């Protein structure tokens, strides 16, 4: 079917470039990889011994996030205000997207920020709790699509370039950026000819699938905050989920 | 804000 154009071709080479120079540990991953103990998550609510294991690493991860969004120029084209209210609503969709792609259905457990290897189980009760499924359901899912960084890129983007988040102000400009991209991620879908029927409709339900999981991620975000200690949510983690 | 406007800003 149709395909890229060498202008698009070229914003692919870019968004590619951001997602993988921002990627924790390339595709030299697996070898990295560090089990989390059996024990951090058991017999019960939380599990205070976890969340921490986690927000002890989340905050290196947002920046990353951060970084990502720094090497799109379409990012850099908007106000300090916008390009904020973007990292805000699209952090969590884009982190948990890199970690789903990251899900080895052998050993079954996913692999946050490319060092740590957590369970279905472990991510729940660590404070994420139905979303765990939801992430881990994802990986599962994925694990047909076999998408390239380029891919896992661009599905970043239409995230990041969502025109719906509240506070926006360059409202249209960025809708179009949005289009801008989806049509490339489209077109470099068709070259890429996976073997999987009726697919990029597929492939945009797993944007709902991402946009549930982090308008869901606030919602637990709130109890996390009552369920444990003020002692222990990094700034950054706060900065971006706090209202 | 505070932060994130400091990863905004970076050159680096
Ligand atoms: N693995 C990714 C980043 C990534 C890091 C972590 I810590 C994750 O777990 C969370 C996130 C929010 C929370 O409130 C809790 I509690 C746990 C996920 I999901 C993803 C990367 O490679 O960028």
């Amino acid at each position: 079917k149709p395909e890229p154009t060498d202008e698009e071709w070229e914003l692919i080479k870019t968004v590619t470039e951001a997602h993988v120079a921002t990627n924790a540990q390339g595709s030299h991953w697996k070898q990295k990889r560090k089990f989390l103990p059996e024990d951090i998550g058991q017999a019960p609510k939380v599990d205070l011994e976890a969340f921490s294991h986690f927000t002890k690493i989340i905050t290196p991860a947002i920046t990353r996030v951060v970084d990502f969004a720094k090497k799109l120029p379409m990012f850099c084209e908007l106000p300090c205000e916008d390009q904020i209210i973007l990292l805000k609503g699209c952090c969590m969709e884009i982190m948990s997207l890199r970690a789903a792609v990251r899900y080895d259905p052998e050993s079954e457990t996913l692999t946050l920020n490319g060092e740590m290897a957590v369970t279905r189980g472990q991510l729940k009760n660590g404070g994420l709790g139905v979303v765990s499924d939801a992430i881990f359901d994802l990986g599962m899912s994925l694990s047909s699509f076999n998408l390239d960084d380029t891919e896992v890129a661009l599905l970043q983007a239409v995230l990041l370039m969502s025109s719906d988040r509240p506070g926006l102000a360059c409202v249209e400009r960025i809708e179009k950026y949005q289009d801008s991209f989806l049509l490339a991620f489209e077109h470099y879908i068709n070259y890429r000819k996976h073997h999987v029927t009726h697919f990029w409709p597929k492939l945009l339900m797993k944007v709902t699938d991402l946009r549930m999981i982090g308008a869901c991620h606030a919602s637990r975000f709130l109890h996390m905050k009552v369920e444990c200690p003020t002692e222990l949510f990094p700034p950054l983690f706060l900065e971006v989920f706090e209202d | 804000h505070k932060i994130l406007h400091r990863l905004l800003q970076d050159s680096s």
